[PDB]
């Protein structure tokens, strides 16, 4: 969506229109220190043709 | 102060004030005292007949 050779986008920019930040306890931080990783999952999208 | 209310928010306040004061007081007092006491001379303390 940013095309070939651009800058990335933002998530939860501090403005009038946002949502809250997402917190992490000590344990999931330790799991990130270990060998498990984070999966992003798109459940369903919406568009027009 | 900072916080989250309809998104991020922040507030900086300054303040100054100046007070004056004055006062009176009146104090009364009353008291008594007693005192007793003994004296003697060791040597040449007694007379006889």
């Amino acid at each position: 969506y940013p095309k070939k050779g651009l800058s990335p986008l933002a998530l939860n920019t501090m403005d009038q229109f946002s949502s809250r930040l997402i917190p992490i306890n000590y344990d999931q931080l330790k799991k990130l220190d270990a060998g498990k990783q984070i999966k992003l999952e798109t459940t369903q999208v919406s568009g027009n043709f | 102060n900072v916080g989250y209310q309809n998104g991020f928010t922040a507030n900086v306040t300054t303040n100054y004030s100046h007070t004056t004061d004055n006062s009176t007081a009146v104090q009364d007092s009353n008291g008594e005292s007693w005192n007793t006491g003994l004296s003697i001379n060791k040597g040449e303390s007694a007379y006889i007949n």
